[PDB]
RNA sequence: UAAGGUGAUAUGAACCGUUAUAACCGGCGAUUUCCGAAUGGGGAAACCCAGUGUGUUUCGACACACUAUCAUUAACUGAAUCCAUAGGUUAAUGAGGCGAACCGGGGGAACUGAAACAUCUAAGUACCCCGAGGAAAAGAAAUCAACCGAGAUUCCCCCAGUAGCGGCGAGCGAACGGGGAGCAGCCCAGAGCCUGAAUCAGUGUGUGUGUUAGUGGAAGCGUCUGGAAAGGCGCGCGAUACAGGGUGACAGCCCCGUACACAAAAAUGCACAUGCUGUGAGCUCGAUGAGUAGGGCGGGACACGUGGUAUCCUGUCUGAAUAUGGGGGGACCAUCCUCCAAGGCUAAAUACUCCUGACUGACCGAUAGUGAACCAGUACCGUGAGGGAAAGGCGAAAAGAAC
RNA sequence: CGAAGGUGUGCUGUGAGGCAUGCUGGAGGUAUCAGAAGUGCGAAUGCUGACAUAAGUAACGAUAAAGCGGGUGAAAAGCCCGCUCGCCGGAAGACCAAGGGUUCCUGUCCAACGUUAAUCGGGGCAGGGUGAGUCGACCCCUAAGGCGAGGCCGAAAGGCGUAGUCGAUGGGAAACAGGUUAAUAUUCCUGUACUUGGUGUUACUGCGAAGGGGGGACGGAGAAGGCUAUGUUGGCCGGGCG
RNA sequence: UACGGUGCUGAAGCAACAAAUGCCCUGCUUCCAGGAAAAGCCUCUAAGCAUCAGGUAACAUCAAAUCGUACCCCAAACCG
């Protein structure tokens, strides 16, 4: 079985921003970066195991990369996916 | 395709000299005809696309021999 | 520094006939 | 360390592969993202270790 | 198979400071070595608001070509070429002109 | 003034897309010529 | 191999290693997402959606594998009618696509030349299509010659702009023979006697050598000018190493190298020896390629355009002899000479260079040389096929100008 | 103790030229006698780059229109705030598809870009921003049409086409109101709902298709009736009497 | 009030009239030019299965994935 290490790989990092802080303090939701595919079921399962918390629902979105102008060369940032994980009344982190 | 299934005759291109020797590209077609040959080995009729010359060689040589040669060539009748 | 690509058709001349 | 686990059985070597991913791999990535990971060479070391363990599993298991 | 190594007593053969002895600090992959106390360069260090604010003029060491220095013999008081020889299966360096092991 | 070029992603792909080119041999030859010339954009696509 | 390393633009941060499991290089393995012949189905390429069979914490839901088409073979099934066949299912093997030229075959121009233009030339060229290899094709005389003789094919130099063909215009243009490169001849259409009987092909072992990492590799100092000498001056040294490159101006003796002598655990090419498997000597007798040769009509190839036109090939219609027989010897006939078609295989001499290594240049030196010396077939232009640039240089060293 | 090149001067040859030297330049150059040529440019409406001319001339892109105070700033006719004036108002307003692809919002910068200035911007740099069982796509079905197992036909390539499989511009299940962010919401929050499937339980029962039927399922024009969106007025509530 | 805004509170919330190109209306009445297809859906059976499976009703539970979602969109952002 490889569901285990898959859950250890779908999370990538947490997202920090004033919207992220506002969501956490008001709606008790934490926004974090996830893998490219990172289906909602996998994100929910990963949050359950790693953070030993309970989640109401997970809704994701895909953030398109920006086109940046470095020197005399053009380049595009890599796309990534962020998920708004919603916790129940009881939360830890 | 206009290809004899026995002798392998195929259309061949060629010129048609006129009275003033003028040349135009033509094409000689084989005298193919769809014929139904009776074979006693299978006790049935087999339809083939053959030319006038092809029907003569079938008439002379055994029908079975032509079929056996045709099978060896790998063409499906 | 591209040389002019589209040159318009010249204006029709006055008929000297 | 490369031959230290070469003489390990599948079960125990599979376990340490599990531990390498669960601890020191997920936790390190969170620290690096949050910015409290002063030393980054751990991420390189752990990733190579996971690869080294993983190849032995394939080399041992099956062929 | 490099004649000049991390810790070597070398003497400059050419340049503005030919003849002065020194110890090699490090060797660059581009065939250049850094020896302290000879190739002083006055670098105008731009100030930075980071943790380090040295500013002013710094006296750094500028790398020099490997061929511009030779290992000091330390016995004949002159520069000498160095070669490689195999002894008990271990490759070692040795001088010339009454060659002796390092 | 309706100019000649009226962009449409669907029509563009179905006329000069990769799958359209590979369907017929001549388009396959076109891809071969592009590859030989080493063009970065082999065809038109998002 | 190793005391230095963590690719570059490109400093840093945080670390590894220094006598060996840092890094680097080579051999053999593992990993190898999605698109793409794409092959589970579909599709606007890098996307969407399934079936089946194997294994699994909350039924939840996951993981792995398989599932295209065609060709050949086998098995299992199975219509119109008993049998049968077509057909259907399963399994095994192979094929598929890409690639610069060279090679063979199937098609095949026009411009142009003729001072016009139609036969002709351009030209079996460009181009399109198919197939195969490292070369391919061709090929062991139904050939030439001359009644003297030569003995497969291919390629080069002559014969030779000769003989010939030709609105006898423009143009096309051999052969015989001579000199070289390289050499090789065999099998089936069949029975008996003798039976691994040679030569080969597919795989082991051993030997030799090559390839994929490498190692050692000689010999110079003092003074003058100068920012710095490799230069000037003086006296030495090595050389089976003054081929090259770098080094603060031009180095045989400062460095990397070169001459030269050595090295391969492993994986492989070639040349031999020695085993296994498969096909197969030799002798006797016999046979010795039929809708073929040839012919009529229409075309093509032959230098040879139907001309007196031999020879080969073909669309069409006909049609022998078979060795006391047949074909050719440039209309044709006779006499002579020569060969034995209608079944196949065959190395070398030759052609080409997408790619790798080494070396060379009375070749270019940034408007040149590849379109591109700088991440160029890029930016940019076009719906698309397609077109397609400009742009090299600080210094020995950033010491890239603190204040 | 200074090559080629560059820039002057002085000599010399009948000419193309040659020689010497000052300054710049910074490391290559080359006698003589021979050999080989991409061997000499002023023109080709020549090619490429650079720079003049017209010339500080035309123009500065709808004749809807601006004025003043204050603010920031080195600098304000153009930016921000306020008070006035003017223009659109079946649009020059408000929402979508197509097509763009970060132009969105915040901080910061004014070289280039904006036909002027610029503190401003759809400009440069950094960060942030797109939340769905119900919206759309995907998905189920099909039109025109495409492809097309076998098959038929064709020198080859390939053409046509059956079973099939694709193809929305059509058909098919389900959400509204209010609030919130500098930037998203019918997606987030609150309130109240709805639809399609899987599993389990209970009570009954015959179920069962690429098969049959029904339904889905449809034109133009015209008229009347019943309603709503919406508007006006009155009442009511709050404020005002200048 | 970082002077942009934030927080708190919150009365009345009815009637009449007019009225659509919108809804009833895939309607109705007429005319010739006679006005898609298939599936979801409803219903009847074949093969086969009927102590089953399956279906119906009620309750409980679970699932509803994946992609688009900014902004312009009669325009300074699309085609010129």
């Amino acid at each position: 079985m490889i569901r285990e290490e898959r859950l250890l790989k779908v999370l990538r990092a947490p997202h920090v921003s004033e919207k992220a802080s506002t969501a956490m303090e008001k709606s008790n939701t934490i926004v974090l970066k996830v893998a490219k595919d990172a289906t909602k079921a996998e994100i929910k399962a990963a949050v359950q195991k790693l953070f030993e918390v309970e989640v109401e629902v997970v809704n994701t979105l895909v953030v398109k990369g920006k086109v940046k102008r470095h020197g005399q060369r053009i380049g595009r940032r890599s796309d990534w996916k962020k998920a708004y994980v919603t916790l129940k009344e009881g939360q830890n982190l | 395709s206009r290809v004899c299934q026995v002798t392998g005759k195929r259309p061949v291109t060629g010129n048609n000299r006129s009275h003033a020797l003028n040349a135009t590209k033509r094409r000689f077609l084989p005298n193919l005809h769809s014929h139904r040959f009776w074979v006693e080995s299978e006790k049935r009729f087999v339809t083939l696309r053959v030319s006038a010359k092809g029907m003569r060689v079938i008439d002379k040589k055994g029908i079975d021999t032509v079929l056996a040669e045709l099978r060896a060539r790998g063409e499906k009748y | 520094n591209n040389r002019p690509v589209y040159i318009p058709r010249p204006r029709p001349p006055h008929p000297r006939l | 360390m490369k031959a230290k686990e070469l003489r390990e059985k599948s079960v125990e070597e599979l376990n340490t592969e599990l531990l390498n991913l669960l601890r020191e791999q997920f936790n390190l990535r969170m620290q690096a993202a949050s910015g409290q990971l002063q030393q980054s060479h751990l991420l390189k070391q752990v990733r190579r270790d996971v690869a080294r363990v993983k190849t032995l599993l394939n080399e041992k298991a099956g062929a | 198979a490099a004649k000049i190594r991390r810790d070597d007593e070398v003497i400059v053969l050419t340049g503005k400071d030919k003849g002065k002895r020194g110890k090699v600090k490090n060797v660059l992959s581009s065939g250049k070595v850094i020896v302290e106390g000879i190739n002083l360069v006055k670098k105008h260090q731009k100030p930075v608001p980071a943790l380090n604010q040295p500013g002013g003029i710094v006296e750094k060491e500028a790398a020099i070509q490997v061929s511009n220095v030779a290992i000091f013999n330390a016995a004949t008081g002159k520069a000498d070429r160095v070669g490689f020889r195999f002894e008990d299966g271990k490759k070692v360096r040795f001088f010339k002109s009454n060659s002796e092991t390092i | 003034m309706k100019r000649t070029f009226q962009p449409s992603v669907l029509k563009r792909n179905r006329s000069h897309g990769f799958r359209a080119r590979m369907a017929t041999k001549n388009g396959r030859q076109v891809l071969a010529r592009r590859r030989a010339k080493g063009r970065a954009r082999l065809t038109v696509s998002k």
